[PDB]
């Protein structure tokens, strides 16, 4: 998370780290006691379910309830050469037990809407600037959803924004996702104090630069996919 | 329950 602040214990209990050979590659987020959601590009190069692990809490290096990946499922239409269809699910070989630190997030119904000046949160153990290293401590940032129209300016991102993608950040930059944050959550809280998964950190030019916000996979667009694959 | 956090958003300074 660019210019990201340290997240408190138990603030984002659905947040997970995905490690390949005990190195952090990517975020995920919990949706059941067995299943997580993340990006497809996380498994671009590292394709062995059995060398992936998952851990929770605010801290990688002293790992919480580390777990082994039974399997992962990537979107049929994802292709490493393009940015569309960037979603995957991950099932863990042992169910995990919900504490104050570890809990499942809610998924939105397929047709929920999110007014495009809405305040949303974004978290991950990724880099603090472009080309920086991952942190062992989870970080957060408050950004805002951004109109597809704004976003689809040729000055911004143009025709690279395809269905199932949306933007979030600030046109003034500073706060953003960075490398190591992909597959991790973009969330909001309804007025009944319940948190919901709206986005999955996907891509972007640099980190925290004017007119270069993050691009997220749009959960509501892939909501039926997730259901078919998880039963959630 | 899903989507519940037990720590406030409103933090001590
Ligand atoms: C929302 O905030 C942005 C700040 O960049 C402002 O420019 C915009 O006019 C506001 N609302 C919309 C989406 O028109």
């Amino acid at each position: 998370i660019a210019s990201g602040v340290i997240a408190p214990k138990a603030a984002w209990p659905w947040q997970a780290s995905l490690q390949y050979d005990n190195i952090h590659q990517c975020g995920a987020t919990l949706i059941s006691n067995t299943w997580l959601v993340t990006a497809a590009h996380c498994f671009q190069k590292y394709k062995n379910p059995h060398q992936w692990t998952v851990s929770f809490g605010t801290k990688i290096n002293p790992p919480l309830m580390k777990r082994n990946v039974r399997r992962f499922i990537i979107h049929e239409k994802y292709r490493s050469a393009a940015r569309e269809y960037d979603i995957a699910v991950v099932q863990v070989s042992s169910r995990v037990t919900f504490s104050d630190d570890i809990r499942q997030i809610c998924l939105p119904e397929a047709s929920a809407s999110f007014q495009p000046n809405l305040t949303v949160h974004i978290t991950g153990f990724g880099a603090l600037y472009y080309g920086g290293e991952s942190q062992n401590d989870l970080r957060e940032a408050r950004v805002k959803i951004i109109s597809d129209d704004v976003c689809k300016q040729p000055q911004v991102y143009g025709n690279d924004i395809k269905p199932g993608m949306f933007c979030a950040g600030y046109m003034e930059g500073i706060y953003d996702a960075c490398r190591g944050d992909a597959g991790g959550p973009l969330v909001t809280r309804d007025l009944k104090d319940t948190w919901y998964l709206i986005g999955i950190v996907s891509w972007g030019d640099n980190c925290g630069q004017k007119d270069k916000p993050g691009v997220y996979t749009q959960v509501t667009y892939y909501r039926n996919w997730i259901a078919s694959k998880t039963g959630i | 329950s899903c989507g519940k956090r037990v720590v406030p958003l409103n933090v001590n300074r």
